[PDB]
RNA sequence: ACUCGGGUGGAGGCCUGUAGCGAUGCUGACGUGCAAAUCGCUCGCAUGAUUUGGGUAUCGGAGCGAAAGACUCAUCGAACCACCU
RNA sequence: UGGUUGGCGUAGCAAAGAUCUAACGGAACGUUGGAUACUGGAGCGGGGAAGGAUUUCGUGCCAACGGCACUCGUACACGAGUUGUUCGGAUACUGAGCACAACGUUACACCGUUUUUAGGAAAAGGGGCAACAGAGAACCUGGGAUUAUAUUCCAAAAAGAAAUUGCAUG
RNA sequence: ACUGCAGACCGUACUCAUCACCGCAUCAGGUCCCCAAGCAUACAAUGCUCUGGUACAUAGAGAAAGGUACACUCAGGGAAGUCGGCAAAAUAGAUGCGUAAGUUCGCAAGAAGCAUUGGCUCUGAGGGCAACAACUCAGAACUGCUUACGGCGGGGAAUCCAACUGUAUAAU
RNA sequence: UUACCGAAUCUUUGAACGCAAACGGCGCAUGGGAGAAAUCCCCGUGCAUGCCAUAUUUCUCAGUGUCG
RNA sequence: GUGGAAAUGCGGCCAGGUGACCAAUCAAUCCUCCCACGGUGAGCUUUCUUUUCACCAUAAUCCACUUGGGCCUUUCGAGUUGUUCGGAACGGGGGCUCAAGAUUGAAAAAUGCAGUUGUGAGUUCUAUUAAAGCAAAAACCUGGGG
């Protein structure tokens, strides 16, 4: 069992990678392997982080989901770590607290 | 394993001269090194391109210098605006 | 390939494909999009839905 | 290889169809000239590179 | 003879800069009428490596004056410019690392970095790792300080103009030896075709001036007329004297 | 190896099929014709080469127009109503 | 069906339906090396290709 | 005071050596050749300043060169084509 | 410039190990069986790019060509052959880059910037191009389906099973 | 959810190479990518083998001299040969020992240098999961040698030069 | 059939000009066609830039230009 | 819109994410290979051979549902082959969620094949140098706000 590309693109670059799969006839064939990519994630500036409720669907498929397959039903919960909106929350109010008392 | 005197300088063998390698072998370690966070408290710094420090603890990145987190001139500048506060 | 479980839903469901199996009867309903499924135990209730 | 835009293929496929024997009865007229194709061309000698 | 090398790179075809992936001019924020009558507070987002660069870039994300957007911007970074840092840039920003106020506010005495030398020019002195300039001096009546250049060199620019303050990061990069031939090989990568630099004695003598003979040695003196055309203005260029020092 | 070793090293075409001219002298990498100048406007003509604006002058082809203007103009354009 | 070289198969489908009365459930065409155009096209059920092509004088 | 064992780990323009890239020697074969530069064995590099496809940029009183006046389509101490001629 | 010549039936056709046998074919090397080796998975294997562009396949042919021979051929002649909602490409990314426009320069645009001293929206920064190895990208197998194509062909029990886009429909 | 209709363009054969491309050729040269078995072995080395492919490289007879070789062998001597150890031979794997000067303390170093190694019948060691799995190392007898595949460093002492890896006159 | 010439026909392109282009690619608008459970599909015509004229029923505008 | 104490489950603009970017290694599957067993076919068969060889296949798509990581919650050790980690929350109990994967089944035995699983190995895919820090963008997604 030696096999060949089946798709007309033919060189093993992160995009083509392919998978042997023996057949119900027996043939051993090359299959294109999805490009899987990772999922949503937190912004880099917030260290860069997977997103807990939600699916690495690659884009192709991201249209077809549930909404809240890539998100959680949270504020900013396609977005942010649930303890990055904890933050805001209290970021929000606590310095709002502060510039309240800055009038006094 | 350890090499008598040059370290992380032994991956170099017998050749770029010994006093160079010696000069190399503090900037190397400063570089790789981790250092001291004010921020953590925490040794944690560690450098991820030249003048760029990333905190393995809280995320974050300062600046510093090249082969150490903290300049000798940056030493002054800190206090001086510390002064001028 | 989608496979309808219960009989009440397949009772509501063009040209059909009944499968004999040894220990087994499916009911390979094919629609516009779909190849439903039904299987089917036991024999006594297989020509039961067959006959209709 | 399968690339070629149309076009290369139309014009491969000119000189595909041009690469013909004279017909028999041509030569056959009066006054003809004509014997062998002077233009025959080979794959593997001329090159109609596309 | 033949074009010299020194001439070719004025073509700048092969010897052009790199920067594919270069982040892009590192500057101080357009002065705006907030920078002239008050301050903009941008957190810093994030310090990256610009390569071929020295110094960091820090991402300085002010909010956007005149607009509901926010106006992520680019500058070499102060050291000590970590991120979710807050920056304030503006004259009546306060006096601290990485804050960009107007330089006759500047302290004398004080070291400032990314200084801008025309007024709004957006921060063109001491921009390089590790290199700074001391304020010397303001002159109020005039309103033009003086500042002393990251090289000995003292400058007068309007006390209008904009400086970061403190060194800037990444210094003392060149403290540690190279080594390998192989280690200039990637600094220069993300610079420029400047490198390796072939000697001119090496060379032809249709390829430089100092080029060709039999012992490979320059044949007339190596220190250059300030007015010796293209060409031929290699070597010691108007040098006012050779010598070690 | 500057002979028939780095014959084998030539793999690309320089020039692909002129739109205008049919000429294989389109420099496919700078998208123009070493022949006609495609796509300049004005096609490429020189008069130190008159061997060449002999062979591809006016006349060279059908004039496939020109053939009907010239009969035209010999007949003083004489029309039906 | 060598079919103009041009055409594409939905035109193709129409031109079946015109010219022989017949419904084309796909034509999936190809260009020949030659340069003519060759339509592959399989009729309805409901229309036999064999009825049709000996009606057609084949 | 920070040294001596032992393991761990896998560093390096590190070593031996494939592939690949070269090309030292035999001044071997060939030398109107297989070849307008090749063949054989030997040999050198082979984690790197590596090799390599595609694309793209830079050329003729010019380009490009880790520099041999090297290379710039078998053409280079100034390509090739036409022309003056 | 054409033709012819001696040398000369000479120099050679000596790189990579290899054929043997019978039967048949044929006017006389092929075909099959057997034997024997070889390649030896970085292959005289199976698919592609570039390139080639009919070389493919069948039948015939073997005049010429296949540096010996051919009954055989990538040769010759004739007839065939390449099937896609999903493969690749374009439609539809951007990249090193390029360059239309405008503007500018030039005796001259066949130059340069690549936005334009610039009113670029037609219902803040003009238009486009540039990757068949980058990004993107809805389909799979089985076939008894060919002389030659198949992730392309198959027919109502679509061998079948899907996914997908548009519109529309209850 | 469903269903209904529709799903357009071009590519698509074959090749990809000691006969399909470039090299005036079916040219021993060159030419990107992918898949890639078994055994020995450390192995993509090398040898060989199933599969897939080949049997195409003009053949025959016989075996002058001189040649070519990706062929050997040679008594005694052992570099006397020669400009020059050129070429050839030689070293060789693994294990255990042992390893000098000099040194930038990394090295030099595989320094150098001895040594053991087959077959066979045994032993020992080294784990997993609950309440069977490796295959290396080690040892022991017995026994064998014609020292008997392939593959695999020759070494040392010094002087000159260049520090090093690298590049570089394609075709002296 | 020949010769000539008025009527036409004159495919893809090309200055090439709707946008591109190793793409027989892709538009927007207009009319047609087939067709079909509209979407798709074919077709015709227009649609480049620059400049001049004109807005003949005198187009819509812009300027801290000049005034009113 | 909605469940859940929580992690989170189900039903114009603006900002963020996917795109999106590393040698190896480790692990899982994949695959190939080997072995054991069992079947089936073939072959050897002077002798010997419970034997040698071959084969024993499972597509996308969908439906129900162990390893690695993140997190919630609750009341010096932890950790890797390895250069770690912990009150800025370690470990333990329960939970969430991602990424692979397993099995249940639909496809799908009406196919394949020819007259079976399991077990081992390999392959596969998913730090270092750095004065080197290792593309972009459409598409698309999610949000904040409306
Ligand atoms: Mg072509
Ligand atoms: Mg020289
Ligand atoms: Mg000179
Ligand atoms: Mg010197
Ligand atoms: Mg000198
Ligand atoms: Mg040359
Ligand atoms: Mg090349
Ligand atoms: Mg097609
Ligand atoms: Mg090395
Ligand atoms: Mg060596
Ligand atoms: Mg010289
Ligand atoms: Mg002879
Ligand atoms: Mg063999
Ligand atoms: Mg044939
Ligand atoms: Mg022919
Ligand atoms: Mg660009
Ligand atoms: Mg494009
Ligand atoms: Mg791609
Ligand atoms: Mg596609
Ligand atoms: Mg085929
Ligand atoms: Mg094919
Ligand atoms: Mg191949
Ligand atoms: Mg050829
Ligand atoms: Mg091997
Ligand atoms: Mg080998
Ligand atoms: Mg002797
Ligand atoms: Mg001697
Ligand atoms: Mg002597
Ligand atoms: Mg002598
Ligand atoms: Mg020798
Ligand atoms: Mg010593
Ligand atoms: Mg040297
Ligand atoms: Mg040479
Ligand atoms: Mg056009
Ligand atoms: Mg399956
Ligand atoms: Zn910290
Ligand atoms: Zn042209």
């Amino acid at each position: 069992p030696r096999v060949q590309y089946r798709r007309r693109m033919h060189y093993a670059t992160r995009g083509n990678r392919m998978k042997l799969v023996r057949t119900p006839g027996n043939r051993l064939v090359m299959q294109k392997r999805v490009k899987r990519s990772q999922g949503p994630h937190t912004p880099w500036v917030l260290g860069h982080k997977r997103l807990a409720g939600t699916k690495a669907l690659r884009h192709t498929e991201a249209r077809l989901a549930s909404r809240h397959e890539k998100s959680t039903s949270r504020p900013y919960g396609g977005v942010l770590s649930h303890e990055q909106v904890r933050d805001r929350i209290v970021r929000a109010f606590l310095i709002e607290e502060q510039r309240i008392v800055k009038r006094a | 394993k350890r090499t008598v005197k040059m370290g992380v300088m032994g991956r170099y063998g017998a050749r770029y001269g010994a006093n160079p390698r010696k000069r190399a072998k503090k900037l190397e370690v400063s570089q790789h090194a981790r250092h001291f966070c004010s921020f953590c408290g925490k040794f944690a710094f560690r450098r991820k391109a030249v003048g760029i420090w990333r905190c393995d603890g809280c995320s974050k990145t300062m600046a510093g210098g090249a082969y150490t987190l903290s300049t000798p001139n940056n030493s002054t500048v800190r206090s001086t605006v510390r002064r001028l506060r | 390939p989608r496979e309808i479980k219960n009989l009440k839903e397949f009772l509501a469901i063009r040209c059909v494909k009944v499968k004999h199996n040894p220990a087994q009867t499916k009911f390979k309903v094919r629609c516009s999009r779909y190849l439903y499924t039904l299987v089917v135990a036991d024999k006594k209730k297989a020509d039961k839905i067959e006959r209709s | 290889g399968r690339f070629k835009p149309l076009a290369i293929k139309k014009k491969y496929a000119k000189k595909l169809k041009q690469n013909r024997p004279v017909p028999y009865w041509i030569r056959l007229r009066t006054g003809n000239r004509i014997k062998w194709n002077e233009k025959r061309r080979h794959w593997r000698r001329t090159k109609l590179h596309y | 003879g033949k074009t010299v090398l020194t001439c070719r790179k004025g073509n700048g075809s092969i010897y052009q800069v790199h920067g594919h992936k270069r982040l892009g001019p590192a500057k101080l924020r357009i002065l705006d009428y907030a920078e002239r009558h008050g301050f903009m507070r941008g957190v810093v987002k994030t310090i990256e490596h610009e390569p071929g660069r020295g110094a960091p870039l820090a991402r300085v994300e002010f909010r956007h004056p005149y607009k509901y957007r926010r106006v992520k911007e680019l500058m070499v970074a102060p050291e000590g410019m970590f991120t979710g840092q807050s920056v304030l840039c503006g004259v009546k920003a306060p006096l601290a690392i990485g804050n960009v106020l107007p330089l006759g506010q500047i302290t004398e005495g004080c070291i400032v970095c990314n200084v801008e030398a025309k007024v709004g020019d957006r921060g063109t002195i001491a921009r390089a790792s590790g290199d700074y300039c001391i304020i010397i001096s303001h002159n109020h009546e005039t309103g033009r300080t003086r500042l002393k250049l990251p090289s000995g060199q003292k400058k007068t620019v309007p006390s209008n103009c904009r400086a970061m303050i403190g060194i800037i990061a990444g210094g003392g990069r060149i403290e540690k030896p190279v080594l390998k031939a192989g280690n200039s090989f990637y600094r220069f990568r993300g610079k420029r075709n400047c490198w390796p630099k072939v000697r001119g004695v090496a060379r032809n003598p249709v390829e430089h001036p100092h080029g060709g003979g039999n012992h490979q040695h320059i044949g007339h003196p190596s220190t250059v007329s300030r007015h010796a055309p293209p060409g031929q203005k290699v070597g010691l260029i108007a040098a006012r004297r050779t010598g070690r020092i | 190896t500057k002979g028939t070793t780095s014959m084998g090293q030539r793999h690309g075409r320089t020039h692909i099929l002129c739109r205008r001219c049919g000429r294989n002298a389109y420099h496919v990498q700078w998208e123009r014709c070493a022949a006609c100048a495609y796509p300049r406007a004005s096609r490429r003509r020189y008069n130190w080469s008159v061997k060449a604006i002999k062979r591809r002058r006016t006349g060279t082809g059908r004039m496939r127009y020109l053939k009907e203007v010239n009969r035209r103009i010999k007949n003083h354009f004489k029309t039906s109503l | 069906f060598i079919v103009d070289s041009n055409a594409n198969k939905t035109e193709i489908k129409k031109a079946m339906r015109k010219l022989y009365q017949v419904k084309a459930v796909k034509v999936n065409t190809l260009i020949r090396p030659d340069g003519l155009k060759k339509a592959y096209i399989r009729l309805s059920a409901s229309y036999d290709a064999l009825e049709t092509a000996n009606k057609m004088g084949l």
